[PDB]
């Protein structure tokens, strides 16, 4: 597909809508939207492997990592495909989101459609924390709100 | 295996459930699920073409119909790919069901939506202007994206 959407929902006040769009085959994917209810600062923003949320974070799994690499930031070469870095919530809790990534895709082996998009509790340290947890989740913390990436018109 | 999926159904009401998909063969797909909070009776179950939950279940679009067919029941060959017929909820409001489909294929519905309606799907036989379009099943009750 060329467009996708995701509605982030959670048990807390965190909630928002994220849009996806890709105009070139295996090209860049524009990721833009809005989230509210967050604490001011940077928050992890990842695509996990599975959209199955029957068990929540357990069934959603780790970061979408088809190439079997270690965690990183979106600008790094050693990264998970689902590694999209941080988003910024202002002093009112609103996170105006705008990302452009070419490792993710709306087609092919790196397709993220049907998977889980999660905004996390803490800020992603981009895999530079010194501990092993940095090489897995970037110490981003627990899931604040999540949603499935579905095909949009 | 040629694909598996799962859809958690939710809406602005008491209806909620979990439906799973498994592509047994290239030409046969297994569909099983359990949905609670339904009024006792028949309820239409359909795959819509957009997994867009930004407006309850209304932004999900029409029945997934890539071949440009008319609405029908599961036993009709001329039917939308997303036409799954009715499921029945018992007196307690629970609808447990298990079906195979020979047109709906898991890889082609990943990212799309699965919706259950308030009324019965007339399978295109109701003699109504909506029969050949939706099945005249009324309002949408709960929906969810078919997830990997
Ligand atoms: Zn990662
Ligand atoms: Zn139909």
């Amino acid at each position: 597909a060329t467009k996708a959407v995701c509605v982030l929902k959670g048990d807390g006040p965190v909630q928002g809508i994220i849009n996806f769009e890709q105009k070139e085959s295996n090209g860049p994917v524009k990721v833009w939207g809005s989230i509210k209810g967050l604490t001011e600062g940077l928050h992890g923003f990842h695509v996990h492997e599975f959209g199955d949320n029957t068990a929540g974070a357990t069934s959603a799994g780790p970061h979408f990592n088809p190439l079997s690499r270690k965690h990183g930031g979106p600008k790094d070469e050693e990264r998970h495909v689902g590694d999209l870095g941080n988003v910024t919530a202002d002093k009112d809790g609103v996170a105006d989101v705008s990302i452009e990534d070419s490792v993710i895709s709306l087609s092919g082996d790196h397709c993220i459609i049907g998977r889980t998009l999660v905004v996390h509790e803490k800020a992603d340290d981009l895999g530079k924390g010194g501990n092993e947890e940095s090489t897995k989740t970037g110490n981003a913390g627990s899931r604040l709100a999540a949603g499935v990436i579905g095909i949009a018109q | 295996n040629l694909g598996a999926a799962v859809a958690i159904l939710g809406g602005p009401g008491t209806v909620q459930g979990v439906v799973r998909f498994l592509q047994l063969t290239p030409e046969r797909c297994l569909i099983e699920g359990t949905i609670d909070g339904l009024e006792p009776g028949l309820h239409g179950l359909h795959v819509h073409q957009y997994g867009d939950l930004t407006n309850n279940c209304n932004s999900c679009g029409n029945h997934f119909n890539p071949d440009g067919a008319s609405h029908g029941g599961p036993q009709d060959s001329d039917r939308h790919r997303g036409d799954l017929g009715n499921v029945r909820a018992d007196a307690d409001g629970r609808a447990i069901f298990r079906m195979e489909d020979e047109q709906l294929k898991v890889w082609d519905v990943i990212g799309r939506s699965l919706i259950i309606d308030e009324g019965e799907d007339d399978l295109g036989r109701g003699g109504h202007p909506l029969s050949k379009i939706t099945g005249n099943s009324g309002e949408r009750l709960a929906c969810g994206i078919i997830a990997r």
